């Protein structure tokens, strides 16, 4: 533990844990109770009084702070079970922070460092600093003075205000000039700021509604690395301050964050500042460090403390991890510097907490705090030691229940905070309204980022989850400074807090006249005050607005005609049910229309539900969006600019050979590096000035169906208190199942929603921002090609010929693909970007795909599909095409006449997935034979054949023939290329060069230049021609041709695409079916059983064997080990066909009979040793399996284990445990391709 | 040294040289169990690397046997013995068989300077008269150490392969008791040699008369009541040679090489033969197999001494059955199964192999020589008593040899004897040839052995009586070293020479023996 002997609070007042203390002040303070909780940290059990002392009283202010959500309270923390209850809740918060290793890293760092005892005005002396001590008072009567680094103390006025404060000093700057100072950390853990979320329903789409309570110990983690910053002197000027434009009436009305800010909360937030910025404080930074190392080397003596100077220096140095060369001569070194500023910076992160604790936050910091919550933290039974509010074993762990208000209601208590809801607010008219300033729009300004685009470069000749482990692995321990005696200061420590710059109040009331309704209009034409009188929808908003009693909707006229009518006792159970199933049938509904780029599901109604672009039309909008793209649905436009990027000038050495090649080398090297940067800041550019617009259009639009919701269950309610006692007793009805299927419509409509502006904004990505860079860009590769040109003739020949200028022209003339994989993390919207550009370029030349019980083509060029009378189909899957070696197992493909051209081909691709069988007669040795033909009359291409190896051959008229292959041996023990499906996709470039990939990796280049004229087939065959074999066969499947060359990422993703489990062959695992077993981790053994039954046991043993025939294949046995059995426990669905999250029973056949898998879980250990039993077992033995991995859950839901084994002494055993593999497996389904003998 | 010589003639012969020369048989015994655990258990435990301990016992011959004479007979006798049987006891709990051969090396190393010490302690103690006959004596206690450890051997260790061998269990220790036995006659000779005293010539020599003249009297008493460094000794060993003994020490390691040679590579030469006589007996008899046809038959019992040739294997199966000494040419298996067979010296030649299935099985790929599998698999797969015997009766045919030699070298002389023996072994071995079977080998055997152990006491008294007290054990350490330099020789060449001619190394034998016969008489006389 990192928090041992709990304090309670009336401890006695011994002095080296509890004691009584005095804190710096700019005046007098009382001794003041606190708690030594661990090396160099404190907490103190009082009100933030004493620090500040502007702050004398805690009564509200007048003045309301520009502050979201705030609460005050004055006799908090007053009584002595508050205190108890405060220490007990920071106590559990610090260890938990302990627990987790991120945590742990992070603590370690805190205590490790202290400030720099740089406070002596002659240069060559160490003094501590006055302001960074406390005096502990004794019982005795005097006082000794320690230092330290953290000080928890109790809220300020404003009681929900956590945050971070410094002791300045009048000339040194701690807090950014490496020396760094305690901080005090004004917090609190009995209060809970509560937020929305609206990004959770694709994991839980049963979700209900939203008002989720961040987790105290996240809060905690963040003030614990703004202090981590504050003490290693990195923070940011506060001055330097995010500014965004306040001028128009959509624009929020203004609020600060600073860049320390963005810095802390990291991920997502992180990437709002440019690359510059982050370059010019790490330069700063590193001066800084420069600097403080060469006052230490400067320094030959100490005053005022008895340990050594050397211990001091050994101590500082290894906080600041400095290397002395053995001459006393301290410096820094670029790598370890870089490691810790990396690690101060980028790991610590409150983004990278939340993923470890797995605890909901809002993704944004645009998402503001919506209530404040009292909680309880003291007792067990609220909140667990390790998981937080998520219970394990009980209903809150599923679905981060825990977290949520309306589930776990017992916990939270709903507080009214002080601030206005709308006391900031702004005014709109056209008929006048108030807004409330914390919902609008986020427009950052332009000053906020920077570009060094335009300053040219020269080249001289050298120039240039998981991590979270690997720097805990490397990271030092055991290293913690000891507590060190000081002469005690005076009786008072004078000091002032640091200084904050003036922040002046944002004005309010503003009025703004327009011309126009804007969105906040409508979005307040839906509001009412659930009064007595009947409230009565409209589809007007200009009455909407003026009546109070009258509500605008945005759906049909029939429904607002319905809802409008009385209706008598027998109806009403009718009338709510249509109207139940009404309202569904307008959430649910999607347009058609798909010619529009990637912007498949068309949205109508969010047309007349939130005024965009000035339409009160569905078709009007949809009609706008399809000509104008994603434009109209940001209220501005981001303006985007790329200035001239700078020329590469290269330095000459008189005949060079080897250093010029350098200079190419890196000139390559920065043109990438080059694309890079552009392409991050491009896309920085992009999620400031265009995400935090969608994300408001999505909360909006969330808060309108809710709003939607109310007024009709209010409606409802009214039309039901219309009735006497007989009807309302006899016609039962309630509210909260009405609430539940209307919430649940509402998540249906908005997945729909939440997708659509997906591919909103990344379709304005793809389309309105890339090409502004690329153009420039390309320009650049131009003038560079260009300036490798001059180098490359240079009308001279001292030089080192043709590679380098087919090098030069190969690269500078192609482009990188762009992806945000290395740009962005919101997993939503990187599937969005890869899915679209694959799913639009699927269609192509050939889609032959087998629906509909025929085998036709999706891409409607080609003319017919000739179907063979002996071709075969495989019943489980319609798809698969098995070809024989018979003359009628043909397909013949009619191309279109449309694209056949003497000179085509220019650039293209193919791509299809192949079985192979394992070749068995020897005269197939170096029997070639054609699988796919293009060629006619001595001209085209064709896939062949040969024994273990594939072979494209492209063919002109001229005679000129390029063969390239991919080969493999058959004599491996485990083997990817015989029997199994495999990708394989042929890119080619008329131009440079043809290309191979299998199952997406790089195999072969070929040039294809000296190719002439390769004149195209009428038809396509699929046919075995001229195998001597009288029994080869083949499989093939999702065959595609690509009228376009493909690239590296287009490829990649493509094999992923056309990936339900599968069986070693890739086939679809299927139930009632018998397969062996085979781990990844150890593959030359085989599964055997023992004496089966509670004590039986299943173990890996071996080896599994050798077969093989001479000079034609050698592989190890597949078919040892008893066989697997996979059949239904509760899945619905008729087929056999196995897919993914399938809870199914896992059976044995042993000497023919069939065995139960199943263990007891409460043996001792992690490891649940499995077993096989017979078909009568008893239930209470978890043997129910989720599904290449399979985890064994319990009769209650409990998950046992990821089964896979364990070296249990000598024997490797099985076990269903909570290492990087053994989870992996696979099956062997019995296959004729193979041909191995069993037994 | 005339009232020396005076006053040890007047102690006599009696109780105190007999308990001395039982205390010094031991060690005897010892070398001659370390010959026979050398020449006939370490090459049967594998060969020859073991024999490299040989060359060990070279090093004692002359770092213990040289040093004695600059340091004391008891002394270098005691610390001898006691490292032989520390380092032998030491060698009996070893794991595996490099450290094992280290042990008996330095073991080696221990025992090797043994018998000039020996020799040179009891040359020191008897009547100047009756010298030849008690010492001659003393080589049969030589002797029947080889029979005694022959004769336990065959009891205990009754099984080659014992040597590399470390994955067996703890039990098959037989070698383990056999070594820790075989440390009992130094073992014995150790708990003796505490009572036995001092040489009585060599402390006068070095000084302290007083010392002398009390185990002078303690031998005289004992007698009347029964009856009622390094540079010093190196420059010792050339005073041995490049000196005034210059031409009998040549002459002398001349004879000690012929005899050691002769004799060491025949002792191990018979049992050899005899082994191949019996092999080629054996070899004679076999079952030609041609044109088989073999359907669905399963095989359960053993088959030996075989050839096949064509066959063809249909449906077969090989359960639990052990192969011996059977051979397959041309064969054409089909679908033929093999579980747990057992296989010894079997070899498939140019055999067809389809279909087939090894499972728990040692016919492992080198038993296949140019055979074409297919569609197969390859699943998981798994007495020389008569050489003790011959060893026992060829040390036991010296015996008899040994009294004729004992109490008659005071009559012929000590010159005459060698000569005909070595002579007479000679004639005996150009009879060999002739003999061709078992009887016929151990005949010669034990007539040769016989015959050649007069020479071998004639020898040990010729090279005791030459030098002084001051060269004595330096010159008969060196000797012992050419001695165990020739044994090593004889025991490769004639055992390498087995199975490729039988006349070349008789001949090689015949000549040897010749001409130390012939060298041994032009030596000074010594009566
Ligand atoms: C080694 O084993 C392979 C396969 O285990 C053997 O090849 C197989 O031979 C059989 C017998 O001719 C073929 O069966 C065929 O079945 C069809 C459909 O019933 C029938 O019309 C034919 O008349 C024939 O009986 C089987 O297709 C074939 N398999 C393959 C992949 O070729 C092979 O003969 C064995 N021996 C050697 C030396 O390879
Ligand atoms: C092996 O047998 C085959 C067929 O019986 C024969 O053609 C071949 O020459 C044989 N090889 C030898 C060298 O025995
Ligand atoms: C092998 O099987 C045969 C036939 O059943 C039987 O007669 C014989 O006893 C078995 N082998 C042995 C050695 O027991």
């Amino acid at each position: 533990p990192f928090v041992n002997k709990q304090f309670n609070y009336k401890d006695p007042v011994n002095g080296v844990d509890i004691a009584y203390i005095k804190i710096p002040n700019a005046g007098q303070m009382q001794p003041v109770k606190a708690f030594k909780i661990h090396n160099k940290i404190w907490v103190i059990p009082e009100r933030d009084t004493f620090t500040n002392p502007e702050e004398g009283d805690l009564n509200p202010p007048p003045e309301a702070k520009q502050v979201p959500v705030s609460y005050y309270d004055s006799t908090y923390l007053s009584t002595d079970n508050e205190k108890d209850n405060y220490l007990k809740g920071v106590t559990k918060l610090f260890e938990r922070i302990y627990s987790t290793d991120l945590g742990r890293m992070l603590l370690t760092s805190i205590v490790r460092g202290i400030p720099f005892w740089g406070g002596s005005t002659i240069d060559t002396e160490l003094k501590v600093i006055d302001t960074n001590c406390i005096n502990v008072i004794q019982p005795d009567g005097s006082y000794r003075s320690e230092e330290l680094n953290l000080v928890i103390i109790g809220p300020s006025a404003d009681i929900i205000q956590f945050e971070c404060k410094s002791f300045g000093h009048e000339v040194l700057n701690l807090t950014r000039n490496g020396y760094g100072s305690t901080q005090y950390i004004r917090f609190s853990p009995d209060f809970t700021f509560g937020f929305e979320e609206s990004l959770e329903v694709d994991t839980n789409p049963l979700l209900g509604a939203g008002k989720f309570a961040t987790d105290p110990a996240v809060t905690l983690a963040h003030q614990l690395i703004h202090a981590g910053h504050r003490l290693y002197g990195i923070a940011i000027n506060p001055n330097r301050v995010f500014k965004v434009n306040t001028n128009a009436y959509y624009e929020m009305s203004g609020l600060e964050v600073s860049f320390e800010e963005l810095r802390t909360f990291g991920g997502h937030d992180a990437k709002f500042i440019d690359s510059l910025q982050e370059n010019e404080f790490r330069l700063y930074y590193y001066n800084k460090f420069k600097d403080i190392a060469s006052t230490l080397n400067k320094a030959k003596s100490i005053v005022g403390t008895t340990a050594s100077l050397q211990y001091m220096k050994n101590v500082f140095k290894e906080k600041y991890l400095l290397s002395e060369d053995t001459s006393g001569k301290f410096s820094v070194d670029k790598l370890k510097f870089d490691k810790l500023y990396k690690m101060l910076t980028e790991i610590y992160t409150e983004d990278n907490f939340v993923k470890f604790f797995k605890v909901l936050n809002a993704k944004t910091f645009l998402n503001f705090d919506k209530a404040v919550f009292k909680i309880n933290i003291v007792p067990k039974v609220n909140y667990t030691i390790y998981d937080g509010f998520n219970l394990r074993n009980t209903n809150l762990a599923a679905n981060f229940n825990g977290q949520n208000t309306e589930i776990n209601n017992m916990n939270f208590t709903k507080l009214k905070n002080f601030t206005g809801l709308f006391e900031f607010y702004k005014l709109l008219c056209v008929l006048c309204i108030k807004v409330n300033n914390w919902d609008l729009f986020f427009s950052p300004s332009e000053d906020n980022f920077t570009n060094d685009l335009n300053k040219g470069e020269e080249i001289t000749s050298d120039t240039n989850l998981d991590l979270i482990q690997q720097y805990y692995l490397t990271f030092n321990f055991d290293n913690e400074p000891e507590n060190i005696s000081i002469e005690n200061l005076s009786s008072d420590i004078i000091g002032q807090l640091e200084l904050m710059p003036n922040i002046e109040r944002f004005p309010n009331g503003k009025k703004y006249e327009l011309d126009k309704y804007t969105m906040f209009h409508y979005l307040r034409a839906q509001e009412f005050e659930h009064g007595k009188s009947r409230i009565a929808l409209t589809n007007s908003v200009n009455e909407a607005l003026l009546n109070p009693s009258r509500v605008y909707t945005f759906f049909s006229s029939d429904y607002v005609k319905k809802v409008n009518k009385a209706t008598e006792a027998a109806m009403f159970l009718g009338w709510v049910e249509q109207l139940v199933y009404d309202f569904t049938d307008e959430t649910s509904e999607v347009s058609t229309t798909d010619k529009i780029a990637d912007i498949t599901i068309i949205i109508p109604y969010i047309g007349p539900a939130l005024n965009i672009g000035n339409m009160l039309y569905k078709d009007d909008f949809v009609g706008a969006l399809i000509f104008s793209g994603a434009v109209i649905l940001l209220e501005f436009i981001p303006e985007i600019a790329i200035p001239v990027l700078g020329t590469f000038a290269l330095v000459s050495y008189i005949a060079n050979k080897v250093l010029t090649v350098q200079t190419i080398d890196n000139a390559l090297s920065k043109r990438n590096e080059k694309w890079d940067e552009v392409y991050k800041y491009i896309v920085t550019n992009w999620l400031a000035k265009v995400n935090t617009q969608i994300d408001l259009i999505r909360k909006k639009m969330k808060e309108a169906l809710e709003n939607q919701a109310e007024a009709t269950k209010a409606i409802i309610n009214y039309q039901y208190n219309q009735y006497t006692e007989e009807e309302k007793n006899n016609i039962n009805f309630n509210i909260d199942d009405l609430s539940s299927k209307l919430n649940e419509s509402i998540n249906k409509a908005m997945i729909n929603i939440n997708k659509f502006l997906n591919q909103c904004s990344v379709s304005y990505l793809m389309n309105s921002m890339i090409p502004y860079g690329v153009k420039r860009l390309e320009d650049f590769d131009a003038s560079l090609k260009d300036a490798l040109l001059k180098y490359i003739y240079d009308n001279r020949g001292t030089l080192i010929v043709d590679r380098l200028k087919d090098k030069v022209n190969n690269t500078l003339s192609t482009d990188i693909p762009f992806q945000l994989s290395k740009y962005v993390d919101n997993q939503r919207l990187l599937s969005t970007f890869t899915e679209y550009i694959k799913n639009i370029i699927n269609t192509s030349i050939l889609n032959l795909r087998y629906e509909s019980n025929h085998l036709i083509d999706l891409s409607r060029y080609a003319s017919k599909i000739n179907i063979g009378s002996k071709v075969n189909f495989d019943p489980i899957d319609k798809n698969q095409i098995q070809l024989f070696n018979l003359e009628s197992s043909k397909i013949e493909v009619i191309l279109k006449n449309a694209i056949v051209y003497n000179s085509m081909y220019e650039n293209f691709s193919t791509s299809f997935w192949i079985r192979i069988p394992k070749y068995f007669n020897s005269i197939s040795l170096n029997n070639e034979y054609t699988i796919i033909n293009c060629m006619e009359n001595n001209s085209g291409w064709k896939v062949s054949l040969n024994y273990g190896e594939i072979i494209w051959t492209l063919q002109d008229t001229q005679e000129i023939k390029q063969r390239v292959v991919f080969k493999y041996s058959q004599m491996i023990n485990i083997s990817d290329y015989i029997n199994r499906w495999i990708f394989v996709t042929i890119t080619n470039n008329r131009l440079n060069n043809s290309k191979i990939y299998i199952n997406g990796r790089l195999i072969d280049q070929k040039p294809i230049s000296n190719l002439g004229n390769i004149h195209a087939s009428n038809n396509i065959m699929f046919k075995l021609d001229g195998c001597r074999d009288t029994h080869r066969y083949i499989w093939i499947k999702y065959f595609n041709l690509f009228d376009k060359e493909l690239n590296e990422k287009e490829i990649k993703d493509l094999y992923d695409n056309q990936s339900i489990l599968k069986d070693f062959w890739g086939d679809y695992l299927q139930y009632d079916k018998p397969y062996y077993m085979l781990n990844l981790y150890d593959p030359n053994k085989y599964v055997d059983v023992n004496n089966v039954g509670i004590r039986g046991y299943m173990y890996l043993k071996g080896p599994r064997g050798s077969v093989m025939t001479t000079n034609i294949y050698l592989n190890s046995s597949l078919y040892r080990g008893a066989k697997f059995i996979i059949k239904k426990y509760a899945s619905g669905n008729k087929d056999n066909i196995v897919r993914n999250n399938d809870r199914v029973y896992i059976n044995v056949v042993v000497k023919n009979k069939e065995y139960r898998l199943a263990t007891n879980a409460s043996q001792a250990g992690v490891e649940k040793i499995l077993s096989a039993l017979e078909i009568p077992d008893v239930g209470n033995l978890s043997q129910v399996v989720v599904m290449c991995k399979m985890n064994l859950q319990d009769n209650n839901g409990n998950d046992i284990g990821f089964i896979g084994f364990h070296q249990f002494n000598n024997i490797a055993k099985l076990v269903a445990s909570n290492r990087t593999l053994g989870c992996s497996w696979e099956f062997i389904p019995v296959d004729d391709g193979w041909g191995e003998r069993p037994l | 040294a005339h009232q020396y010589e005076t006053i040890m003639d007047e102690c006599g012969h009696g109780r105190f040289q007999w308990i001395l020369f039982f205390v010094l048989g031991l060690a005897l015994m010892a070398d001659g169990v370390e010959v026979f655990v050398v020449s006939f258990a370490l090459p049967s435990a594998e060969g020859m690397l073991g024999m490299i301990v040989y060359l060990g016992m070279m090093a004692g011959a002359f770092i213990l046997g040289g040093l004695a004479d600059k340091l004391g007979r008891k002394r270098v006798l005691s610390m001898s013995l006691a490292v032989n049987a520390s380092f032998a006891s030491l060698s009996s709990f070893v794991q595996g068989y490099g450290a094992f051969l280290f042990c008996r090396l330095i073991s080696g190393i221990g025992i090797g300077g043994a018998l000039p010490i020996v020799f040179a302690y009891f040359s020191e103690f008897l009547s100047r008269e009756k010298r030849g006959e008690h010492l001659s004596w003393l080589g049969i206690f030589w002797m029947t150490g080889g029979l005694y450890a022959s004769a336990m051997a065959w009891s205990i260790i009754p099984h080659y392969g014992w040597g590399f061998s470390m994955g067996t269990n703890y039990h098959f220790h037989s070698w383990r008791v056999f070594v820790i036995v075989c440390a009992l006659p130094c073992t014995v000779s150790m708990v003796a040699l505490k009572f036995m005293p001092e040489s009585p010539r060599f402390l006068l020599e070095m000084g302290k008369h007083d010392e002398a003249w009390m185990i002078l009297k303690q031998v005289h008493d004992t007698n009347m009541r029964a009856k009622g460094i390094f540079k010093q000794v190196w420059d010792n060993a050339l005073y041995c040679v490049m000196g005034p003994y210059r031409m009998n020490t040549l002459i002398l390691a001349v004879v000690w090489f012929a005899m050691a040679f002769s004799y060491y590579g025949l002792t191990v030469w018979f049992p050899d033969m005899i082994r191949y006589f019996q092999d080629e007996e054996y070899k004679s008899k076999m079952k030609v197999f041609f044109g088989e046809h073999v359907y669905g038959a399963t095989i359960n019992f053993t088959m030996e001494n075989q050839i096949h040739q064509h066959g063809k294997l249909v449906n077969d199966k090989f359960t639990r059955m052990y192969f011996k000494h059977v051979l397959f040419e041309d064969t054409f298996f089909d679908e033929c199964y093999f579980e747990d067979v057992t296989s010894t010296d079997t070899y498939f030649k140019n055999c067809t192999i389809e279909s087939t299935i090894f499972y728990n099985t040692d016919l492992y790929e080198h038993k296949f020589i140019n055979c074409r599998f297919i569609n197969s698999t390859f699943l998981e797969q798994k007495n020389d008593f008569l050489i003790y015997l011959v060893s026992f009766l060829g040390s036991l045919s010296v015996l008899p040899g040994n009294i004729i030699s004992a109490l008659l070298m005071d009559r012929i002389g000590r010159l005459k004897m060698i000569g005909g023996s070595m002579l007479i072994s000679a004639v005996c071995c150009f009879f060999l040839f002739f003999g061709n079977s078992e009887s016929a080998m151990i005949g010669w055997q034990c007539l040769f052995c016989g015959t050649s152990i007069a020479a071998w006491n004639a020898l040990d008294v010729i090279t005791v009586e030459l030098y002084p007290t001051n060269q004595r054990a330096t010159a008969f350490g060196i000797l012992n070293g050419l001695c165990k330099f020739g044994a090593i020789l004889g025991n490769t060449i004639f055992a390498s020479f087995v199975g490729i001619t039988k006349v070349v190394p008789i001949l090689l034998a015949a000549a040897s023996l010749v001409g130390g016969g012939l060298i041994a008489l032009r030596l000074p006389e010594t009566r």
